[PDB]
């Protein structure tokens, strides 16, 4: 029949990894005993993303709103626009769509509007940075964000497009089993609707903490002014660490509030990039859950990843146990040789998912 | 221009 | 409403009592040049005062006398002083025709306003500490917002230079006076000019707006003090 | 007395110029 | 008490999985510690400083293809 | 068009 999860856990994977597996899911409970129950206008809005890019999907939302049951249909994809409710800002609806769209029948080219930015989402910069470089890491040669306006809370305005230009039957097999050597840090300083010396200080306070590196830093002011500079006055970081030796980025990011010191956010991302390396082997958190799904939908084949015991966490582990609840894949675990860290090898074995909506 | 001037 | 304080083009604070009809205190060194500004907390127990000499220089009222604080030296001469209300906030302007916003706590740098092209001459703050004003040389007012510092809306209010910007308590409307001997009557919220009082025969050197707001007194240099009274 | 200097951050903008804004907004 | 037993162990609380041997994602940001505590421990930076031919093309791929194929035997 | 996110909330 359907297999069950309990609560918003993980909504977008439990649908995402469902739309991919073509296996339908029931997610009950969600928020039973909260005052507001059922799912959320962003969650909702969310499913009709999903029915968007799909064809043949069956979406059943109960009367109370706590039960959702989910019929996956196929990846379709195509041109067309959301609208994305102030809740959440379009990170929030980009990020699921990446999953899904290089294995589409046609083309993702789909309009975000809404807000660009969050404390807690992926921002615009992350994205284009952060996530979608493992992208191409794993075969999606061509893949693009393309930013038209920025939106900052709590009025947005901001505007988005998402285009995949590469089509591909699954991921290539992972194998990566050392630790990046970080050639140069980068990242963008962005604000709107504001005085562009905002935009240098927090520069100054990233530069300040990371000066005693023996590493190249460059950040770019991306100021925005005018009419695309969204409706309301906003700013953020995202420090990113890059490895040109094999392609790799390690990225932290956060947004600012009224009132607030740019220089102090400026030293707190800089400083919070380098607890994201720390915590890294291979990759950083915030991509783990990107990177262990593509090595699970490979071809019949092992995939190895490097991974830190600080990344093995309790997201790490609720999402290792989803995936297996869905695609009885287990990721096996083994130690590192080395004694200088305490590094550690996922190993995974694909799927063999294979992009059988595309034409040939 | 003076600063006594353009205030007082 | 028992003592006054004076800051004089010498660079001499002076302290006043009513009551004894006498000076009590004055230091002749306060600072090197004229104390342009002056401005205290709402407690009462912290001056701040703005000079010539490039510094601002926080005192202490301890039983009365005056003891220097700390000095926060600026690149530039400073022409105006102002606490916000509720103390957080400390906006000062400088004859390079930027104003400077400060942590009055922590003495932090907060924003640096820039767009006027002659120097700020008064500045004020809303009740709420949300809104700040800003009048100066070029006959513009330029409403900023203080959570990013961004000017909501420029208006080029007089046709001379602006002295005096004060808002309404407990209210975003505000009056302005200028050297063409008008004051005019603004809304906050609105930034339409609400009314124009010709009265004065000459240019209007300072303004100030009573703690209910019901009057508002105005001096200019006719040598005549006119009390506008809300009707 | 504590004396406390503040050179503050330069309000002077540069502006980038259109074509390169536009290579950078690509990346 | 090895993790590995303790993934698959669906009983286990991850909570309580994580403790034993030592919230959501839809936040994307990562859980991190507060930024003074964050900022002391980096004012030396010294802990992470230690991160900082086939002649035809067909014979590639049937080399890469049997690399592979001996990746798996090892690893079973 | 298939599928549909069929609301039956109330």
């Amino acid at each position: 029949k359907y297999t069950t999860f309990q609560g918003s856990q993980n909504f977008r994977l439990r649908i995402v990894l469902a739309t991919l597996s073509g296996k339908p899911i029931k997610i009950e409970k969600i928020r039973s005993g909260d005052l507001n129950p059922g799912l959320k206008d962003y969650e909702v809005s969310f499913l009709r993303l999903i029915e968007s890019v799909t064809n043949g999907s069956v979406i059943e939302i109960s009367y109370t709103g706590t039960t959702v049951i989910y019929r996956p249909g196929i990846i379709v994809g195509g041109a067309s626009t959301h609208i994305c409710p102030s809740s959440k800002p379009v990170g929030y609806f980009v990020e699921p769509m990446l999953y899904l769209a290089p294995f589409s029948k046609k083309k993702f080219s789909i309009l975000f509007k809404g807000i660009t930015a969050s404390h807690n989402d992926a921002g615009i910069e992350a994205i284009k940075w952060g996530l979608m470089p493992v992208m191409e890491k794993f075969g999606v040669r061509e893949c693009a964000l393309h930013t038209l306006k920025r939106g900052s809370p709590p009025l947005g305005g901001g505007e988005v497009h998402l285009v995949v230009d590469s089509l591909i039957a699954q991921p290539i097999t992972m194998h990566e089993i050392d630790r990046p050597i970080i050639s140069s840090i980068t990242g963008v300083a962005y604000s709107t609707r504001v005085s562009p010396s905002l935009v240098n200080r927090m520069i100054d306070g990233a530069k300040k903490v990371l000066k005693n590196l023996q590493c190249e830093v460059n950040i770019t002011a991306d100021v925005w002014r005018g009419e695309n500079s969204g409706k309301s006055p906003g700013w953020g970081i995202t420090l990113v660490a890059q490895s040109k030796q094999k392609g790799w980025s390690y990225f932290a990011e956060d947004i600012g509030d009224a009132g607030s010191i740019p220089e102090e956010l400026g030293e707190k991302v800089a400083c919070q990039l380098l607890e994201e390396i720390s915590k890294s082997a291979a990759v950083g958190r915030n991509q783990l859950p990107l990177a262990i799904v593509y090595m699970v939908i490979g071809k019949e084949d092992i995939g190895r990843l490097r991974i830190n015991k600080e990344q093995i966490d309790e997201r790490f582990i609720i999402l290792l146990r989803d995936i297996k609840k869905i695609f009885n894949t287990e990721v096996f675990l083994k130690p590192v040789d080395e004694a200088d860290n305490e590094d550690m090898i996922a190993t995974i074995k694909g799927i063999g998912f294979t992009n059988t909506s595309k034409k040939i | 221009p003076d600063s006594t001037n353009i205030k007082l | 409403g028992l003592l006054v304080i004076l800051g004089t083009r010498n660079g001499e604070l002076q302290l006043f009592d009513l009551a004894s009809s006498s000076l009590l205190d004055t230091i002749e060194d306060a600072h090197d040049a004229a104390i342009w500004s002056l401005d205290l907390t709402s407690d009462g127990k912290r001056l701040v005062t703005g000079s010539a000499d490039k510094t601002v220089k926080f005192w202490d009222f301890k039983v009365l006398k005056l003891h220097h604080d700390t000095t926060l030296e600026l690149t530039d001469d400073i022409l105006c002083v102002r606490v916000s209300p509720d103390d957080r906030y400390l906006a000062i302007s400088l004859l390079d025709n930027t104003v400077k916003v400060f942590f009055l706590d922590s003495m932090k740098f907060y924003l640096s306003l820039y767009g006027h092209k002659l120097p700020v001459l008064s500045i004020d703050i809303s009740f709420d500490s949300k809104m700040i004003i800003t009048s100066s040389a070029d006959k513009n007012i330029k409403i900023w917002g203080l959570d990013f510092g961004d000017c909501h809306k420029s208006l080029f209010a007089h046709q001379d230079s602006i002295m005096n910007v004060k808002f309404l308590p407990q209210s975003h409307n505000f009056f302005s006076c200028s050297k063409d001997a008008v004051v005019k009557y603004w809304d906050g919220e609105k930034f339409e000019c609400i009314q124009k009082l010709y009265a004065h025969q000459s240019e209007v050197w300072a303004l100030a707006v009573a703690t209910d707001g019901g009057f508002v007194v105005s001096s200019s240099h006719d040598h005549s003090i006119r009390i506008w009274e809300e009707t | 007395p504590k004396v406390i200097r503040f050179n503050g951050p330069s309000d002077v903008y540069v502006p980038p110029s259109k074509k390169t804004q536009k290579l950078l907004r690509s990346g | 008490w090895n993790i590995g037993k303790l993934i698959y162990m669906d009983n286990i609380s991850p909570e309580e999985c994580i403790r034993r041997w030592r919230v959501d994602l839809e936040k994307f940001v990562p859980y991190f510690d507060t930024f003074e505590k964050l900022a002391k421990k980096w004012k030396s930076v010294d802990a992470i400083k230690e991160r900082f031919e086939y002649d035809t093309w067909y014979e590639l791929q049937k080399a890469k293809i049997s690399k592979q194929l001996e990746i798996n035997n090892i690893e079973y | 068009k298939r599928g549909g996110v069929i609301d039956k909330r109330f």
